């Protein structure tokens, strides 16, 4: 069922120095007008963050980079999208049928969260079809996993229908995620910040709030991003070619154990933070 | 299986509930009972894991949609959100004084 993707010129991976972003709530304790010191898996204020491009030029590099990235202690996933290209992620250890894996994917109707030993592929992705007849997209061809067996966890959300059209302009959406796997619990943090940029996301601070806590006793070693593809009548290709990727880019930063000084305001929301491992005047 | 069979030869539907405990976090537990609230009285409380002793009264603060409990500057539990009513209740230590 899986179909590989050709006509993808390889380009050297770029890196973007992340800003003070990446700070989240380490616990569910309410604090107001106090400076608390925490020693947990955080993200440094300035570190190498791998920049992954997903664009489609008009001719004389088509990039659809979504490789299998490692998961040492926690990853900071920030998405700068304009048409909801990223559908989800694929967590696990070897992404094979011998060990269990985590599948989090949004297929435009439900938030599919399954923990089974799937049989993934090299290029797992979703696709849409720009059908000019009924002026609708109606995405299909869910190509993520081939064989699902021995499921231990499953969660779906209420049916909905998000915007699947390809917007033209700049990235008017920013979704930040922080994934952690400690004591058998998979903690997910999320934060949505409406911005307006094209590349190299601006400097700012956004405290990521805890979203879900999925108890799953599985080992997470590597993860892969699930992107989407656009197809229409003006696409030369039958099986492997004949697709285009909308303008999107995501950033991946690995967490490191450091000490952060969290600043709470009168409403219990983290306003600023200080990483006392970066440079002088910080300690 | 005939309807005229006596005890011993009649069909008996039997189910087996096998309990398994592994290194994975516990997902299935027993129904945790809940009691009624009480205000303006020195009563021990237990919401999620907080085992303290104080008087619970209505508060005027607002927690975040995910923060369960809070604490003061002295690192002492000050308030906690009710797990059913989603209301914040202050925690004050009971009357401590010498005669
Ligand atoms: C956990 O359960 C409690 C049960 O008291 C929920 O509190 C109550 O929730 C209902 C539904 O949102 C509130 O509306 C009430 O519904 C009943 C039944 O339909 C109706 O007879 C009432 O006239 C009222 O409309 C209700 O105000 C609220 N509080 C009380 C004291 O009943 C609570 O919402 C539940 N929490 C979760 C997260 O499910
Ligand atoms: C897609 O390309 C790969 C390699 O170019 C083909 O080979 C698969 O490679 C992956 C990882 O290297 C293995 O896990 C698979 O078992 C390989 N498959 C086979 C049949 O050897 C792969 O076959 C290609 N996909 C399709 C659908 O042809
Ligand atoms: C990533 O960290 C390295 C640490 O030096 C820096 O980029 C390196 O720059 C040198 C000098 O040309 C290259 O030889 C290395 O290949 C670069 N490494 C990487 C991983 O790109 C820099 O601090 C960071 N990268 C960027 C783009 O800021
Ligand atoms: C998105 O994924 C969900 C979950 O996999 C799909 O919901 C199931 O779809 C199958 C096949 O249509 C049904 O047999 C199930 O009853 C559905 N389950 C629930 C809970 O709804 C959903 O159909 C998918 N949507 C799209 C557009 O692919
Ligand atoms: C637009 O109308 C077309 C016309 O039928 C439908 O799309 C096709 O529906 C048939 C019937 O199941 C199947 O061949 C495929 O599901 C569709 N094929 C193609 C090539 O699109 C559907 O009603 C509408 N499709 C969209 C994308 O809006
Ligand atoms: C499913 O996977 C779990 C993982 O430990 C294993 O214990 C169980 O035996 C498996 N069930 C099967 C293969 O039917
Ligand atoms: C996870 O790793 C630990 C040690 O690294 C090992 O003991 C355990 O069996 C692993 N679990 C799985 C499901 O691979
Ligand atoms: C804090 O909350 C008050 C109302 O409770 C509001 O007026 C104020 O704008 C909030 N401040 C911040 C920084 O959110």
């Amino acid at each position: 069922q899986c179909v590989n993707l050709t006509t993808r010129t390889q380009l050297p991976p770029a890196y973007t120095n992340s800003f003070t972003r990446g700070v989240y709530y380490p616990d569910k304790v309410f604090r107001s007008s106090v400076l608390h010191s925490t020693q947990d898996l955080f993200l440094p204020f300035f570190s190498n963050v791998t920049w992954f491009h997903a664009i489609h030029v008009s001719g004389t590099t088509k990039r659809f980079d979504n490789p299998v990235l490692p998961f040492n202690d926690g990853v900071y996933f920030a998405s700068t999208e304009k048409s909801n290209i990223i559908r989800g992620w694929i967590f696990g250890t070897t992404l094979d049928s011998k060990t269990q894996s985590l599948l989090i994917v949004n297929n435009a109707t439900n938030v599919v969260i399954k923990v089974c030993e799937f049989q993934f592929c090299n290029d797992p992705f979703l696709g849409v079809y720009y059908h000019k007849n009924n002026k609708s997209w109606m995405e299909s061809e869910f190509r993520v996993y081939s064989s699902a067996n021995n499921c231990t966890f499953e969660y779906v959300s209420q049916p909905f229908l998000m915007d699947l059209e390809g917007k033209q302009g700049n990235f008017k959406n920013l979704r930040e995620f922080v994934f952690k796997n400690i004591d058998g619990y998979f903690k997910i943090y999320s934060k949505h910040t409406p911005i307006n940029l094209v590349r190299d996301l601006p400097q700012g601070f956004s405290a990521l709030e805890p979203l879900v806590d999925l108890p799953i006793g599985i080992n997470i070693t590597r993860f892969q991003t699930l992107l989407a593809l656009h197809r229409s009548y003006l696409t030369p290709g039958d099986s492997s070619s004949g697709w285009t990727a909308g303008a999107a880019a995501y950033y991946v930063g690995y967490l490191q154990p450091r000490t952060f000084l969290l600043k709470y305001n009168e409403n219990g929301t983290i306003t600023d933070a200080v990483d006392c491992a970066l440079d002088p005047l910080s300690e | 299986f005939q309807p005229t069979n006596g005890v011993g030869y009649q069909p008996y539907r039997v189910v087996v509930l096998s309990f398994e405990l592994l290194h994975a976090p516990a997902t299935v537990c027993g129904p945790k009972k809940s009691t009624n609230l009480v205000k303006n009285k020195c009563v021990n409380f237990n919401f999620n894991g907080l085992t303290g002793t104080g008087v619970l009264t209505e508060s005027n603060k607002k927690f975040l949609p995910f923060q369960q409990f809070g604490r003061d500057i002295a690192d002492t539990t000050d308030a906690v959100r009710d797990p059913q009513t989603l209301e914040i209740l202050d925690i004050t230590p009971c009357s401590f004084g010498g005669v």
